[PDB]
């Protein structure tokens, strides 16, 4: 576990490692926004 | 010291959020890397500031 | 390689060397069992290194001068019987009774005839039992199945487990022509080895000679006639 | 021009008036696979028997040893081998390396540098012709899946004798055991596997189909309708628009591909990715990471369980499972 | 079936094997830490038979240059010597601890350098490690 | 940034427009960079955050922190994990670490300089100048030189390393005389790849580990500083294509063989991956089976060296095909396997029979017992044991998941390889985009 | 077995310093554009 | 539950945090 | 022992050579090729047309 100062972080540390995936996704909502151009 | 210690925890997460979000905003617009570029550093060193206090704070919380 | 050699060396300077299937040589020592005190010994890292493998053939050519043939080995450096331990007895007469009793005692072993037959066999000196004197002692050995009771033939059949008949065949299976092929049997059968002591080093207990055992082939659990195997080679022990 | 003997010998090597092209890579493709084309032929019609599983039960694959073309097949190495470089100068006779399962190291260690060369091969003509480099990339799709079966299988398993066998029946043994030990139909992979050679067969007709069905007239009929094609021909010898407009009504008119070079990507692209991903199953699968398992997935309130169709096929992957390599086995786990 | 008593076999840890099998027991019972530390008089036992080997069998082994068998003998019935002497120190009062963390780090740099002279089969420079080796786990167990 | 209308390329080969924009390429390479340090710092806290410390690390899906562990942190004798606050700091600081790269990241490719040539000479660079390429190489191969430098600085200055094959039991320990002989270094390089060898994936002793990293170490540097100082020659110049595609084409087949290498280290190799943490290997489970009924059925009576299998061979011992008493049934294959809890029973012959019926330890019996009920097997849904296995246990070996993904990783760099180095060639030779209309080459070529 | 594998040895090496030495020899400049 | 409800609403943000800097960049005409 | 073989098997030796006449197998086949080779690099360059000096090669 995480040091008890650290405890109320917990759930922010449950969802940090899936933030790289999100960047291949926002390239492609980003080429969206800009008609594929 | 364990509720200031998370008290700057949560403001240097508060920082890195707006961080996230309003570096690529100012850096993509055009006049923003000009004018709010000043507004940037200051978000930059209250951010390192965070860091090393949180740092320091950590060793008389941990 | 003598025993302290050996035991000398890193397990990765033998691994693939092969020297892993030699047994120790006795160097000194003596050529007399007399330096040995009577009494029973006990038998320890007994371990006999075969030389030669040969297999006794029917004569066509009439005669029925049935010789022991040249072979070559199939199976590789897997042939050796080592850590075999047991008591062993000397007397002041130079009488010497050798007794095996665990350890490896067995390994199999295929070997190809001229033609083109493969012969296995399960070299063994499982309870070898030897007396005599010191130029020749010899006993039987007992050779246990080639194949386990429960080994499955590629039908199915075995002995203690599988098909007692041809399933392939619902209908001309249990005829007389596969009956002996259905049952099976994992029966053991005996041999007889002589062996010989040639070094004997009473300052460490240790002793060397050759042995030559005759013993039966695999039978293939009942299904085939064994044929007869002659076994030369060295072995070694050290008494304690 | 050329007067040095290297100078002629790259010249003639890299020459593309040869019949056959050769290049670099055919000086590696052509000896490994000629020697891997010897071995297998003498071996398939006359090597004796040879002990797979290391319990000293030799099985019979040669034609002369009482085997068809069906059930004919170059055995793996001996399990008492392992992963065990076995060349023939490691044996001390021709006779134990033929029993130990021998020529089987040999054809795929040379087979596997052959189809390796044989990908570099089909990039250095291209090269040399001035077209394109990626049919060496189509074609390392197949190349994946004769590298997964061959080497990575048999090295994450720690042996040559859980290798495909050269044969027949000998792959369908291959097929039968790595269901009942990886469930290899619950895999994604072969899932994806089968969706390229069902979608690729499926596009394949539909293109062949839809071109046939767009010839523009040039023959009779007493002819036949390839007689209207003349090799070299700089017009088109069907009408793409006429196939789009068949097609687009066939289902809807943006489920068509207007432009050739889209169709034939697609044509290209759905195979390969769908062959590289089940190449990866099996080599994922080689160490270890086996497919879905839902069995017992579904129980009732009390804590009965309900069984579902993955049960069943449970039912028969036990049943392969308890009879593949009947004496091999000492210990209940097969973890090897 | 023909009966057979083994009985017996639960002496002398026939559940041995399924105790580290039981995913249900923590890890620290399953690999038999937590046993030693919790009754301290079986891990004091295993540091004497640990010092028994190497002030006996050692010694025998480099005069005769068996030098795969003092490896192992530096590895087996002592592969849990680091372990043991670890846990008898943590019980220790913390100004004692310090000194017998001291003494025990001393112990494993002689019993390594000594398992490089074995590796080397440098039989003079291992006689001497083998001495040094057997002086500082002397010091050890005196402080613990 | 740009379009299609200008570029000539897609949206999809979008990062291609970067070839000849070395600014914002220089922020592209800093950003996958941050992308790479954020993802062990995000994975290092989401490990220490759901680990539990009544199971060993790898039957908790933790792959970071077994690295971590054999570095010696945070680990007591024996492999337990005695403290966690050391794998903490690690994912901070690289958390903390990934920001101000992501920032050089964003910044170098946003608003920064598109091209460096004008601006800052010293980093400028075109594909074509191989002296400049070089120095490049160079620099960046001085760095990792150091980096190695730092391995063999932490395992005999700093604390030290787990070492598995540590006298007393595994620990970490001070490697105090490193093997640097060239025989030994040339030794494993040179080792043929099959069993018994297994090229560098065997080498058995943290002293050859950080040997080893000594050489590659020094050979970097040296490396560096000549590839600083020197520029191609003329044999070099004309065997490669000194285009930007081109570079990336080798550099890509390279990591093809290590993400290979990696596949094949984490599933034999004790060594740097000790099962104390990544759990059994393949070969110890095996292995580890037969022993343990082995043990239990001396208990209950019976001459494990005398008992026979159904085949005839050796139902618990037998030799392997080289005269080693090895142990029997199917895991034949996996006698040249080595491990911390089953060298003590192995003499110079083998296993040693006297040894395996009188002085099997304890510990040995635990260690084998739970390697083999934690074997490498597993389902994708992380379903523990064989395929044909109920819903139970919940267990996937780490070894499974760094071996599984790194081959698909390192085969589908091997496509990288195929694409980017043909396209390199053919774009170079000027036909990439087709054949020449006018100027068909095969045309002009005599019939076959 | 050694003359098989010396034999052996004397033609792997052949083929594969012909091929080690064949990209070597200006291989990308055996290309038909300009 | 309150776990999950931080998970997700952790989640939440991060998730929508990328997505917010092109609407912005959008909505005022940012050279995105 | 019954028969002879090379014994060679899973020992790590350096690219396979048990005994030192493999090594001059290698070398001597390797300094032919790399002979015939070197004494043809300027005529295979000269093909090119242009002199192999530090802007030779295929370059995009
Ligand atoms: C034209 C354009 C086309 C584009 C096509 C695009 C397609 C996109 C396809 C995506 C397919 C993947 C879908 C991912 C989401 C599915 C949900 C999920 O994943 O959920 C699955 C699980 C669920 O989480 C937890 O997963 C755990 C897994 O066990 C792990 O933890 C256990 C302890 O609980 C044990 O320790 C065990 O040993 C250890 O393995 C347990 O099962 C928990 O109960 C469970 O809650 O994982 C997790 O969510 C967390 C891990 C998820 C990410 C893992 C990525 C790393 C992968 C490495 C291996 C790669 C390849 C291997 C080969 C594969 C062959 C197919
Ligand atoms: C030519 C056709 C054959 C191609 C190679 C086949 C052999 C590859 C193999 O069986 O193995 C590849 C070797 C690993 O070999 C294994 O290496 C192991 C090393 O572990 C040994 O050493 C370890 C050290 O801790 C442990 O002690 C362990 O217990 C001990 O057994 C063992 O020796 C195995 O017997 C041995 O097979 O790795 C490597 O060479 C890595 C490079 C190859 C990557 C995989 C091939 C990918 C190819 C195309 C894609
Ligand atoms: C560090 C390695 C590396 C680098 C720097 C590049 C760089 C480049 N590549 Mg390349 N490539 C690589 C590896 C690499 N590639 C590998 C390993 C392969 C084999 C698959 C390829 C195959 C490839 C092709 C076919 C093409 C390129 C192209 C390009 C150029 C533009 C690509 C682009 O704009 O991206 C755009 C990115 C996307 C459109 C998103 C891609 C979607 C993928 C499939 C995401 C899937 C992720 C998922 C987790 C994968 C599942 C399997 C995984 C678990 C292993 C560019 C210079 C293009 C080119 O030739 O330029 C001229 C081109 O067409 N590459
Ligand atoms: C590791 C992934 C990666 C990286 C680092 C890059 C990087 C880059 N890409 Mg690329 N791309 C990628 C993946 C990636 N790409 C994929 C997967 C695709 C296929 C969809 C593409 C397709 C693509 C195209 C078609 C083009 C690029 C282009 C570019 C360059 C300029 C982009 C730009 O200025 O527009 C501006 C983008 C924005 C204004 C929106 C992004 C705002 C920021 C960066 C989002 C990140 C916020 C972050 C969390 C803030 C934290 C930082 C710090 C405060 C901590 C740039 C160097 C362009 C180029 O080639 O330049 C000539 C371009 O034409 N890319
Ligand atoms: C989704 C992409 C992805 C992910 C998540 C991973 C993840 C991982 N990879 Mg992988 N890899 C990938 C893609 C990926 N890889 C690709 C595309 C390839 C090419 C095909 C590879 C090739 C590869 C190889 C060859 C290896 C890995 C390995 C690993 C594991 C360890 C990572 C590591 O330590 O690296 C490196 C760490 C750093 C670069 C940071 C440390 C650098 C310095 C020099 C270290 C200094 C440490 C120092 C001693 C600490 C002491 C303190 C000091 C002050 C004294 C890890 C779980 C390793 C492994 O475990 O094998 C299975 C490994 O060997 N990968
Ligand atoms: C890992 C990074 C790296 C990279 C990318 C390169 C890349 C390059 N090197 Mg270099 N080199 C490196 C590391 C690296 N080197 C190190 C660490 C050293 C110190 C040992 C050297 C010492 C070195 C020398 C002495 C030379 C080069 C040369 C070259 C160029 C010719 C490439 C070649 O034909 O080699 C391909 C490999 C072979 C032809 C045979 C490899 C056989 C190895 C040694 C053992 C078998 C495996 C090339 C651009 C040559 C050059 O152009 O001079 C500037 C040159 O003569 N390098
Ligand atoms: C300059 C001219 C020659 C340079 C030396 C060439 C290699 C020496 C002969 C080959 C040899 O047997 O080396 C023997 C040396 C001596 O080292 C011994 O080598 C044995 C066989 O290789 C074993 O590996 C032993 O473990 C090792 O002690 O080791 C090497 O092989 C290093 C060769 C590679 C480095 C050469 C210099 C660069
Ligand atoms: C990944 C790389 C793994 C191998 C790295 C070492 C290479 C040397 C080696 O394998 O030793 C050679 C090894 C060792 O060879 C064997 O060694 C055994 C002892 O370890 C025994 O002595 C055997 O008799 C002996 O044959 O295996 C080979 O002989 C295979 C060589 C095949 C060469 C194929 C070349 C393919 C084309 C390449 C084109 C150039 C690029
Ligand atoms: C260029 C571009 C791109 C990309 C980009 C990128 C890739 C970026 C990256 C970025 C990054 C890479 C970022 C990072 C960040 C980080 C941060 C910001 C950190 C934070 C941290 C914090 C805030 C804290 C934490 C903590 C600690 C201290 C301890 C424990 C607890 C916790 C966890 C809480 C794209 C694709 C879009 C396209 C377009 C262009
Ligand atoms: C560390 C940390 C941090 C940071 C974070 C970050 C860095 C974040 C970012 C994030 C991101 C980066 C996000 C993004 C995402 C993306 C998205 C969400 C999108 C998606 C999309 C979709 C889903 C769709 C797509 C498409 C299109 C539109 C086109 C067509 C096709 C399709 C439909 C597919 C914070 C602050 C928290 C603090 C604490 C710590
Ligand atoms: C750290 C360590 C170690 C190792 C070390 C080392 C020392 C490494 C090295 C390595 C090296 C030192 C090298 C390797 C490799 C290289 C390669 C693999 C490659 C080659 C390539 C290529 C690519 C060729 C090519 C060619 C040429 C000639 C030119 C052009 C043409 C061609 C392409 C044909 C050991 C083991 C102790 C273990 C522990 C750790
Ligand atoms: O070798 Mn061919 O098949 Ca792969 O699992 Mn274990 O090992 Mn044997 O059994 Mn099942
Ligand atoms: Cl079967
Ligand atoms: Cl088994």
């Amino acid at each position: 576990k995480l040091p008890e100062a650290y405890a109320p972080f917990d759930p922010i540390v449950d969802v940090l490692p899936v933030i790289p995936v999100l960047f291949l996704l926002l390239a492609l909502v980003w080429q969206a926004s800009v008609s594929f151009r | 010291m364990l509720l200031i210690f998370q008290l700057a925890l949560f403001a240097f997460i508060v920082v890195s959020f707006l961080l996230v979000v309003g570096v690529p905003v100012v850096l993509a617009t055009p006049e923003g890397w000009a004018e709010n570029k000043g507004t940037v550093f200051s978000g930059i060193g209250i951010w390192f500031l965070l860091v090393f206090l949180v740092g320091i704070l950590n060793s008389f919380v941990v | 390689l003598t025993f302290d050699q050996l035991q000398g060396l890193t397990y990765l300077q033998v691994k693939g060397t092969g020297i892993a299937n030699t047994c120790p040589t006795l160097d000194s020592g003596s050529s007399n069992v007399k330096d040995l005190k009577p009494g029973t010994y006990k038998l320890g890292k007994f371990c006999m290194e075969p030389t030669s493998f040969t297999v006794k053939e029917e004569s066509q050519f009439k005669g029925g001068d049935a010789e022991f043939v040249p072979t070559k080995l199939m199976t590789r450096l897997t042939y050796t019987l080592d850590e075999m331990s047991g008591q062993f007895k000397v007397d002041g007469s130079g009488n010497v009774e050798l007794k095996e009793t665990d350890g490896i005692d067995y390994a199999p072993v295929t070997v190809q005839l001229p033609g083109g037959e493969r012969v296995p066999f399960l070299f063994s000196v499982k309870e070898l039992d030897a007396k005599g004197n010191a130029d020749g002692f010899g006993g039987e050995f007992v050779v246990p199945s080639y194949r386990g009771a429960t080994f499955l033939d590629p039908k199915g059949r075995g002995a203690a487990t599988g098909y007692d008949t041809a399933v392939a065949l619902p209908a001309a299976g249990d005829d007389e022509e596969y009956l002996k092929e259905n049952i099976k049997s994992a029966g053991a059968m005996k041999g007889q080895a002589v062996f010989s002591i040639a070094k004997v080093d009473a300052a460490t207990g240790e002793i060397a000679g050759v042995f030559e055992s005759v013993q039966p082939s695999d039978t293939d659990l009942g299904a085939k006639a064994p044929k007869d195997v002659k076994i030369t080679g060295l072995w070694y022990a050290q008494l304690s | 021009e050329s007067t040095s003997l290297w100078a002629r010998f790259c010249e003639w090597v890299t020459s593309t008036e040869n019949r056959l092209y050769i290049g670099w890579f055919g000086v590696l493709m052509i000896p490994t696979l000629l020697t891997a084309t010897s071995v297998f032929i003498i071996a398939f019609i006359a090597a004796p028997p040879v002990d797979i599983d290391g319990i000293r039960e030799p099985v019979s694959g040669s034609l002369l040893y009482g085997n068809n073309i069906i059930t004919g097949a170059i055995i793996p190495t001996s399990n008492a081998i392992g992963l065990h470089f076995y060349p023939i100068w490691e044996a001390a006779s021709l006779d134990e390396w033929l029993y130990n399962g021998g020529p089987y190291q040999l054809i795929v260690c040379h087979f596997f540098l052959g189809v390796c060369s044989y990908m570099g091969r089909e990039w250095e003509l291209s090269f040399r012709l001035g077209m394109r480099p990626w049919i060496a990339v189509a074609y390392s799709a197949p190349v994946a899946a004769a590298t997964a079966v061959f080497i990575i299988y048999p090295l994450g398993q720690g042996s040559f004798s859980d290798g495909m066998p050269l044969g027949i029946s000998g792959t369908f043994n291959f097929m039968i055991v790595f269901q009942a030990e990886h469930n290899i139909l619950m895999h994604p992979f072969h899932m994806l596997g089968v969706a390229g050679v069902f979608g690729g067969s499926l596009f394949s007709a539909m293109h062949g189909s839809l071109v046939t069905s767009s010839l523009i007239r040039e023959t009779t009929e007493n002819e036949s309708a390839n007689e209207g094609y003349k090799f070299g021909q700089e017009e088109e010898t069907y009408n793409i628009v006429a196939a789009h407009g068949y097609f687009g009504r066939l289902i809807f008119q943006y489920a068509s591909f207007n432009n050739s070079r889209s169709l034939h990507f697609f044509l290209a692209a759905w195979p390969v990715v769908g062959i590289w991903f089940t190449a990866l199953g099996i080599s994922t699968m080689a160490f270890n990471l086996n497919g879905f398992n839902f069995n017992q997935s579904v129980v009732d309130s009390q804590g009965r369980v309900i069984n579902t169709w993955a049960d069943i096929i449970n039912r028969a992957n036990l049943g392969m499972e308890v009879m593949h390599e009947r004496n091999a086995h000492n210990f209940p786990l097969d973890l090897a | 079936l023909d009966l057979f008593d083994d009985r017996k076999a639960r002496q002398a840890g026939f559940d041995i094997i399924y105790e580290a099998r039981d995913l249900d027991l923590p890890q620290g019972v399953r690999d038999g830490l937590a046993q030693a530390r919790e009754n301290l008089d079986v891990a004091k036992a295993r540091i004497k038979e640990a010092e028994k080997r190497i002030d006996a069998d050692l010694d025998a082994y480099i005069a005769k240059a068996y030098w795969t068998e003092g490896r192992n003998e530096l590895r087996r019935q002592v592969g849990t010597l680091r372990f043991d002497l670890n846990a008898v120190a943590d019980t220790l009062p913390k100004a004692a601890k310090k000194e017998a963390q001291a003494a025990k780090n001393e112990f494993l740099a002689a019993v390594e350098a000594l398992d490089l002279q074995l590796r080397k089969k440098n039989g003079d420079k291992a006689a001497a490690a083998l001495a040094d080796t057997k002086a500082k786990l002397d010091a050890v167990i005196a402080k613990l | 940034g740009r379009d299609q209308e200008s570029t000539g390329f897609a949206w999809w080969a979008g990062n291609a427009r970067l070839i000849n924009l070395s600014g914002k390429l220089l922020g592209a390479h800093v950003a996958h960079a941050g992308l790479i340090v954020f993802w062990a710092g995000a994975m290092n806290l989401f490990e220490v955050a759901h680990f539990v410390p009544e199971k060993p690390m790898y039957e908790q899906g933790l792959i970071l922190l077994p690295h971590l562990a054999t570095l010696g942190y945070g680990v007591g004798p024996g492999g337990e994990v005695i403290d966690t606050y050391p794998y903490f700091v690690s994912g901070v600081l690289h958390l903390i670490s990934s920001a101000v790269l992501g920032f050089g990241g964003v910044y170098h490719s946003l608003v920064g300089p598109e091209t460096l040539e004008e601006s800052f000479p010293f980093f400028g660079y075109v594909w074509k100048d191989k002296n400049k390429m070089t120095t490049i190489l160079g620099i960046h191969l001085i760095v990792l030189g150091l980096g190695a430098w730092l391995l063999v600085w932490k395992a005999m200055y700093f604390g030290g390393i787990y070492d598995t094959w540590a006298p007393g039991g595994g620990d970490v320990r001070i490697i105090t005389n490193p093997t640097v002989s060239p025989g030994v270094i040339f030794g494993y390089l040179f080792r043929s790849p099959f069993g018994g060898d297994g090229w560098i994936v065997s080498v058995d002793n943290m002293e050859d580990v950080i040997g080893g990293h000594i050489w590659i170490g020094t050979l970097c540097i040296f490396g560096g500083i000549w590839h600083i100082l020197t520029k191609p020659w003329a044999w070099a110049r004309r065997a490669f294509v000194w285009s930007g595609e081109a570079y990336l084409s080798y550099s890509l087949g390279a990591i093809s063989i290590m993400g290979f290498t990696a596949c094949c280290m984490a599933w034999f190799n004790t060594t740097a991956y000790p099962s104390e943490f990544y759990g059994p290997t393949g070969p110890e489970a095996s292995q580890s089976q037969t022993f343990t009924f082995l043990v239990r059925d001396q208990r209950l009576g019976a001459n494990v060296a005398s008992a026979q299998g159904p085949t005839g061979l050796g139902k618990y011992l037998m030799r392997s095909p080289t005269g080693e008493i090895i142990f029997g049934g199917e895991t034949m294959r996996f006698w040249d396997f080595r491990g911390p809890w089953l060298e003590p029973l192995r003499g110079p012959n083998g296993l040693d029979l006297n040894k395996l019926k009188n002085d099997i330890q304890p510990w040995q019996e635990r260690r084998a017992a739970e390697y083999m009920t934690h074997a490498p097997l597993g389902s994708l849904n992380s379903v523990g044991g064989v395929a044909t296995e109920i819903n139970a246990v919940n267990y996937v070996s780490p070894r499974s998941w760094l071996a599984t993904s790194h081959f698909c990783l390192g085969f589908f760099f091997f496509v990288g390889h195929l694409w980017h180095a043909g396209r390199a060639r053919a774009a170079a030779a000027g036909f990439e985009k087709g054949i020449d209309r006018d100027n068909e080459p095969v045309l002009s070529m005599r019939p076959l | 077995m050694l003359t098989l594998k010396i034999f052996v040895y004397t033609v792997v090496t052949f083929f594969v310093s012909l091929f080690i030495f064949g990209f070597l020899s200006n291989d990308p400049g055996r290309n038909p554009g300009q | 539950n309150l776990e999950i409800v931080l998970q997700l609403t952790a989640l939440l943000f991060i998730v929508a945090a990328g997505p917010l800097v092109i609407v912005l960049l959008s909505s005022r005409g940012g050279n995105l | 022992l019954v028969d002879d073989r090379l014994a060679g098997e899973g020992t790590g030796k350096i690219l396979g050579i048990n005994d030192p006449s493999l090594f001059w197998a290698i070398t001597i086949v390797f300094t032919i090729v790399w002979g015939v080779f070197y004494v043809s690099t300027r005529e295979i360059d000269a093909a090119s047309d242009r002199e192999n000096d530090d802007d030779f090669g295929l370059t995009l």
